[PDB]
RNA sequence: GAGUGGUGGCCACUAUUAUUGGGCCUAAAGCGGCCGUAGCCGGGCCCGUAAGUCCCUGGCGAAAUCCCACGGCUCAACCGUGGG
RNA sequence: CCCGGGUAGUCCUGGCUGUAAAGGAUGCGGGCUAGGUGUCGGGCGAGCUUCGAGCUCGCCCGGUGCCGUAGGGAAGCCGUUAA
């Protein structure tokens, strides 16, 4: 079996092997797991958790 | 409700900004007054920081570092970091401390929060490098850029920076579990703040 | 600057046109055509 | 594959480790190579590789891609230094590529072997050639570019069995990712070796940029580090 | 949002002060308005909104 | 002076989803770019859209979803004919069978796919992948 | 931008997207209609009289009705005139432009050497034969029909 | 224009000094003891075309493909290079 | 390797002629500035036509030369029968 | 080159000549792609006022500067006044 490659939670897009990404559970509730790319940190987008709906940086 | 009532808040000057704005700071910006100053909204600072409170609350005491070079704010990272037991840098930040593994004191944290963005540049800077969440207080000036939780507030003044520290302290030991309810907190506010 | 030109899809004779004055300042070009080495060669276009 | 086994055995017991993705490995958190890239990490110490990727060691494995001495003026002559350029990879899905500086050639060439291994990088392969349709990791999946000063390199996928039409340094490059054939196109000044290089290789990591469905993996075949049978 | 362009000015509907007609008028008039009957000024015109000498009724949609 | 507004609107596309927009407008409106926008959804490139009607030629609103590499307009407007695919292909796409040509035939506008399954030819218009 | 000038000015009127007239409004088309001839003999060129009809009436746009006698169009000031034979004979702008160009002509003959203002008579009558080009085309004047200053 | 000429049926290296190129080639004379390496060089002609004809009809449809197609596997099969169910690829 | 070197010419090298596919602040290169004729490029909707454009099908574009399979000279070069 | 004098010319009227490091060393029209901060013209809103065609603050359009993100470039650098 293969292994699966994480996938920003704002824009959806893959996160390559040497970029400058983050990850780190939900703030308000910490049952899912938020990724961030680093285009998506550098320009202050927006995330939205999945399961309580709490958003923003 | 609140953490504090809102008079707490307006004497402290926590809602006091700059003569200047961001596009992306207007989130959070409740007016501007007559004379070209910008005020900030006190009650997304309230939940913002019952949000950071819950956040922090689930890291490794140790691995939490907290950085102000700013004079006013030295005195209340170094009494936050003695209450809740997190390591603290006050004064100038050497660089390489979180890159350079040759360096004396070499350290890499779990997660990190900064004082004022504009003045902390160099530990932002290396901060970033190393993919670890940051969470920053940011006035009507600063930008969000590479902040992954917000709090909205005024980092420059004194009583401001104490009060949002000794809140932010008492919020961690609350959710962590070692005090059993807000009140159990028996230690004053002015203990937090630069003295003259 | 702009965009190269002509670009258009009925604008095949000036691009002609176009490439044809151009190439005139190819040395290697004009030498060949109006055959310059021919007219002063000593040898007259012989090997030996 | 029997000698590094070993090799990666002995390294471990006598490492001791001075950051935190050293820590992770020492105490076998950590178990395969492809769990340490994608998360922002910082790569600061050499013996991770050689614990996890034992094989970037043998001989076979490096190559030194150029070696070029400098001067700098002064009232007492002039001053000479040794620039080394050299490339590591396991001839799989991995590949890293150093520079390395000294006032001798040993030590310029330890030191460009020693960054290489930090600047490693997984790439992904594939088939995507019009008049060859098979499936296999044999060459680019599809188009990519890369530049650096001057130079600008594009790949172009090809047939099975055709060769790498490329100068020398990309060869060299591409061998020791497990590359076996490909078209190429550059513009600029490709006799300048680093920059050369250095194209070839962000050519390589921007296969990760390209947006992709779960129909094209199936349809290219395309492999994310080892090709594991 | 502001994707469809939408006026700045309004249609108003007036009384005159003298007459007591009433009336409908521009509020960014490019000429001098005067009531219909009594041939009173409503409306100076300026730079850019007018000014109302008049008793204002009613802003129009 | 305005002379094309469908290559206009890819470029307009394909700007905006380098900087993570999440939806767009496209300002002079007319059916051959909603026919070029129902050729793109239906490949999944781009969510729903919409038509906004003011006074004037009308306006088109896009969601994007961040699944586009590139997306051009082809000028001229070559004809093609029902066996000549691939050397287009090869001057436009990066694989054999990566993304889609858009072609104006005499039965309306369609992907080079589904004009090369139904045996006709026309002219290319624009390409995305 | 602006034909010669180049600059890049945006002022102009905000229509809302409409196809009613509005409630409030009151007048029926024969009003309307003989308003227009009332305003056209006072004297008043096309643009003014649209200008006094909002300012004072309260009538937006006339180009809100249908016209009663062909049903495929909207109705405008220019075909009420042509309804009843008042109509210009030359178009407005170009009658307008002429005008400007007969004046400054005059100025000319007084003071030869203000060459600033020449350049404009040139633009002036720039556009002035762009124009006659156009409503030659669509057969708006004679085709014998051309344009002398000497006139 | 011009009548006919016969042409070479085999090709020679591009640079004629590859130090990797001089090893493969010796290794192969020594093995199989050729005379000289153009004699070599023929048959990797022979190789090259056998290739050049199945990329070129991998991308190719139509009647006269098929026939082209099933006409180079029956050859090659017939000469011993392929097993009796081999495909195209 | 029964061949191997010298001199001249054409193509490639060369994206140093650039439709695919080059350049013009400081390296070769934006007319000192503007107006305008031919040419080229030209906003949105509805109806008609069918010149361009696409598909199907009749009559043509000699043979030799090119590619493929099979067959005849020992195999080949060469030649014949078919398909392109 | 410095000092004391000095003709043409520099000035006005009517013509001719058509040249400059005539340089933003950057041809012109259209669409799109983070922000921050000065200043000039017009308009809108709010607050002052000695009631001034006055003062301060905020927003929209058009000009004129500086710092800078993505991207570009051999680099110097350019960066919604784009290179
Ligand atoms: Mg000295
Ligand atoms: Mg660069
Ligand atoms: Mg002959
Ligand atoms: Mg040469
Ligand atoms: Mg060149
Ligand atoms: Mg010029
Ligand atoms: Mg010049
Ligand atoms: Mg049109
Ligand atoms: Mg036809
Ligand atoms: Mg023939
Ligand atoms: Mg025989
Ligand atoms: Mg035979
Ligand atoms: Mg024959
Ligand atoms: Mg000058
Ligand atoms: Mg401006
Ligand atoms: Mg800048
Ligand atoms: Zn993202
Ligand atoms: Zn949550
Ligand atoms: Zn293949
Ligand atoms: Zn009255």
């Amino acid at each position: 079996l293969k292994f699966e490659i994480p996938v920003c939670t704002s824009c959806g897009r893959e996160i390559t092997p040497r970029e400058h990404a983050t990850h780190f559970v939900c703030p308000n509730c910490g049952e899912a797991i938020i990724w961030r790319c680093e285009t998506c940190r550098l320009l202050a987008k927006p995330y939205k958790c999945p399961k309580c709906g709490w958003e923003g940086p | 409700e609140y953490l504090v009532p809102l008079d707490q808040y307006l004497a402290a000057g926590v809602h006091i900004g700059t003569q200047q704005k961001t596009k992306d700071m207007k989130k959070f910006i409740y007016r501007v007054r007559q004379d070209g100053l910008y005020v900030l909204d006190v009650r997304k600072t309230d939940e913002r920081l019952k949000v950071a409170g819950k956040f922090l609350a689930r890291f490794d005491p140790q691995s939490i570092l907290a950085v102000s070079v700013r004079l006013y704010g030295q005195k209340p990272v170094k009494k936050f970091g003695e209450v809740t037991g997190a390591r603290a840098i006050p004064g100038r930040f050497l660089p390489g401390t979180m890159t350079n593994p040759a360096v004396k004191n070499f350290f890499e944290p779990d997660v990190i929060i900064i004082t004022d963005p504009r003045a902390d540049h160099q530990a932002m800077k290396e901060a970033i490098e190393i993919g670890i969440p940051i969470v920053a207080l940011v006035d009507t000036e600063n930008l969000l850029s590479y902040v992954d939780l917000a709090i909205p507030t005024n980092n420059k003044g004194r009583k401001a920076l104490a009060l949002i520290y000794w809140i932010l302290a008492r919020e961690i030991l609350y959710n962590r579990g070692e005090i059993s309810s807000r009140e159990e907190f028996k230690i004053p506010v002015e203990e937090f703040e630069m003295k003259i | 600057p702009g965009k190269k030109a002509p670009n258009g899809e009925f604008a095949g004779r000036k691009l002609k046109l176009k490439r044809k004055k151009f190439r005139w300042s190819d040395i290697r070009y004009k030498r060949r055509v109006l055959r310059l080495k021919e007219k002063s060669d000593p040898l007259e276009g012989a090997p030996q | 594959s029997q000698e590094w086994k070993e090799y990666a055995k002995r390294v471990l017991d006598e490492w001791q480790p001075k950051t935190k993705l050293g820590m992770l490995v020492k105490e076998g958190q950590i178990t395969d190579i492809h769990e340490i890239f994608r998360k922002g990490y910082q790569i600061k110490e050499p013996e991770i590789i050689d614990v996890l990727l034992p094989e970037v060691n043998a001989r076979e494995n490096q190559e030194i891609l150029d070696i070029a001495l400098t001067v700098r003026m002064t009232d007492s002559g002039r001053r000479v230094r040794f620039r080394v350029l050299a490339a590591v990879g396991n001839r799989d899905g991995y590949v890293g590529l150093g520079i390395g500086h000294g006032r001798e050639v040993g030590i310029a060439i330890r030191k460009a072997i020693n960054y290489a291994k930090l600047n490693i990088i997984e790439i992904k392969r594939g088939c995507g050639s019009w008049e060859c349709r098979c499936r296999r990791p044999h060459s680019v999946p599809f188009t990519v570019e890369g530049k650096e000063g001057s130079v600008r390199v594009k790949l172009i996928p090809g047939p099975r069995g055709l060769g790498l039409v490329i100068g020398d340094v990309g060869k060299k490059i591409l061998r020791l990712a497990g590359i076996q054939d490909v078209w190429s196109q550059t513009l600029g000044e490709t006799r300048t070796t680093v920059n050369f290089a250095k194209a070839v290789f962000n050519a390589l990591y921007n296969t990760n940029k390209v947006v992709v469905t779960p129909e094209m993996i199936e349809r290219y075949g395309i492999v994310v580090g080892r090709a594991m049978p | 949002r502001n994707v469809i362009p939408m006026p700045r000015s309004r249609f108003l509907r007036v009384k005159c002060i003298d007459c007591g007609n009433e009336q409908i008028v521009f509020s960014h008039p490019a000429t001098r308005v005067r009531c219909n009957v009594c041939g009173a000024t409503l409306v100076e015109p300026t730079g850019g909104k007018g000014i109302i000498r008049a008793k204002i009724l009613e802003v129009l949609e | 002076t305005l002379l094309d507004p469908l290559a206009n609107a890819l470029s307009h596309i394909t700007n905006s989803e380098r900087v993570g927009k999440r939806e767009v407008y496209i300002k002079p409106a007319s059916k051959l770019i909603g026919e070029v926008l129902r050729v793109m959804q239906k490949y999944g490139y781009i969510g729903e859209f919409e038509f906004i009607d003011d006074g004037r030629a009308g306006v088109y609103r896009v969601q994007l979803l961040g699944k586009i590499n590139k997306a051009g307009a082809i000028k001229p407007r070559f004809p093609v004919k029902a066996r000549d695919y691939e050397r287009w292909e090869k001057r436009f796409l990066p694989a054999f069978e990566f993304g889609i040509l858009i072609v104006s035939t005499s039965q309306g506008v369609m992907s080079h796919k589904e004009a090369r399954e139904k045996g006709i030819g026309g002219r290319l218009i624009a390409y995305v992948y | 931008a602006r034909m010669h000038a180049r600059k890049r000015g945006k002022s102009g009127s905000k229509r809302p997207p409409r196809t009613a007239p509005p409630i409030w409004l009151e007048y029926t088309v024969e009003d309307i209609e003989n308003l227009v001839v009332k305003l056209r003999k006072e004297g008043y060129s096309t643009a003014m009289i649209g200008t006094i009809l909002r300012d004072q009436y309260g009538i937006p746009t006339v180009k809100l009705f249908r016209d009663p006698d062909n049903p495929n169009r909207k109705l405008t000031i220019t075909r009420i005139l042509e309804k009843h034979g008042l109509a210009p004979e030359i178009p407005e702008d170009l009658m307008f432009l002429i005008k400007r160009a007969v004046n400054l002509r005059k100025h000319l003959e007084q003071h030869p050497k203000d060459l600033h203002s020449m350049r404009g008579l040139q633009l002036i009558e720039s556009k002035i034969r762009r124009l006659v080009k156009y409503y030659k085309r669509k057969g708006k004047l004679p085709k014998d029909w051309r344009y002398d200053p000497e006139q | 224009g011009d009548p006919k000429r016969q042409r070479k049926k085999y090709e020679t290296p591009p640079h004629p000094w590859i130090k990797e190129r001089l090893d493969r080639e010796r290794v192969l004379m020594d093995k199989y003891e050729l005379k000289n390496k153009k004699e070599l060089w023929k048959h990797e002609t022979q190789l090259k075309n056998f290739r050049r004809r199945a990329r070129r009809l991998l991308a190719a449809r139509g009647k006269q493909a098929e026939i082209e197609r099933e006409q180079l596997l029956a050859r090659l099969k017939r000469l011993g290079l392929l097993p009796e169910d081999a495909v195209l690829d």
